[PDB]
């Protein structure tokens, strides 16, 4: 996170570490959306272009953390993971289009005050949140800048920009599953997500019953911060029943 | 949604008590 | 990185 604070304690209790065995090193971040579910961005696991394609049995799950390093004694779980699904659909090939991807629990985890799920959105609060201005926030133990680490969790809350703003920002062809969020360099207002927070909640506050949604991923950006660059999330809601499917198809 | 329990804060909302940003995030809805 | 747990 760049131009964030840090969190409070137990404020984004359904915040992911994605880390790896050897080295022992963060890869990303995640949320866990049931006692035996947690979701990323496939990003975080296959990216052949970069040589990346981690197994289950090269990770570890951690839930429960604000600091980034040290092993959180009481507070923290850690999870080895039983299987993972990317979308079948996910396109690393041009502009990572569906860059979303489940990681299924060898145990369900315990909640606690520091361990809770969020919600999932329905249609209609897909239907009345994600709106150009409304603010989401985002988390994660990212680089604090482009171009440094965080001791503890990084929070900043980002509006939704309107589609072609996002779509004149870049070159790559932006997908109906994509959203991207930021201020705009005239708002005076600034911050993103950045490398290291891949995978990690864009989650919202319901008005009507007051319950957090996760309403998109952390994807893609360029740079970290760019005046007139925007960051992109994946799109929750469109590929919630790709979601319902493996739960059904495979879980729980 | 998803969840059952989800989205409720066992230190925040759980006890009526808000974080400190909150506030910005609800002040956008329009 | 602090050290974890061989258990896991
Ligand atoms: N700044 C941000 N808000 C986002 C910035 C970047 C991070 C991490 N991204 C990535 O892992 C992802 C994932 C794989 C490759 N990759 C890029 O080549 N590029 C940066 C250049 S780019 O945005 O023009 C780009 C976008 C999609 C593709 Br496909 C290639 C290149 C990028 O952002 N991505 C997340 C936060
Ligand atoms: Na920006």
């Amino acid at each position: 996170i760049v131009e964030g604070s840090d969190a409070e304690i137990g404020m984004s209790p359904w915040q992911v570490m994605l880390f790896r065995k050897s080295p022992q090193e963060l890869l990303c971040g995640a949320s866990l959306i049931s006692d035996r579910w947690v979701l990323t961005a496939a990003h975080c696991l296959l990216y052949p272009p970069w040589d990346k394609n981690f197994t289950e049995n090269d990770l570890l799950v951690r839930i429960g953390k604000h600091s980034r390093t040290r092993y959180e004694r009481n507070i923290e779980k850690i999870s080895m993971l039983e299987k993972i699904y990317i979308h079948p659909r996910y396109n690393w090939r041009e502009n990572l289009d569906r860059d979303i991807a489940l990681m299924k629990l060898k145990k369900p985890v315990a909640f606690s005050d520091y361990i809770h799920p969020v919600c999932l959105p329905d249609r209609e609060t897909a239907a009345s949140l994600l709106q150009a201005g409304y603010k989401g926030r985002v988390t994660g133990w990212g680089n604090l800048k482009e171009t440094g680490q965080p001791s503890v969790l990084q929070v900043v809350n980002l509006p939704i920009v309107e589609r072609p703003v996002c779509k004149d920002s870049t070159r790559i062809r932006i997908t109906d599953n994509m959203f991207c969020a930021g201020y705009k360099p005239d708002e005076g207002k600034r911050g993103d997500a950045c490398e290291g927070d891949s995978g990690g909640p864009f989650v919202m506050k319901s008005p009507f019953n007051n319950r957090w949604y996760q309403m998109g991923i952390v994807s893609w950006g360029e740079g970290c911060d760019r005046d007139g660059k925007y960051g992109f999330y994946t799109h929750v809601f469109r590929l919630k029943k790709w979601i319902q499917k493996v739960i059904d198809q495979f879980g729980e | 949604s998803g969840e059952a329990d989800c989205g409720l804060r066992p230190l925040f909302e759980k006890k009526s008590l808000e974080d400190k940003t909150e506030r910005e995030l609800l002040e956008s809805y329009i | 990185f602090e050290g974890i747990p061989g258990e896991y």
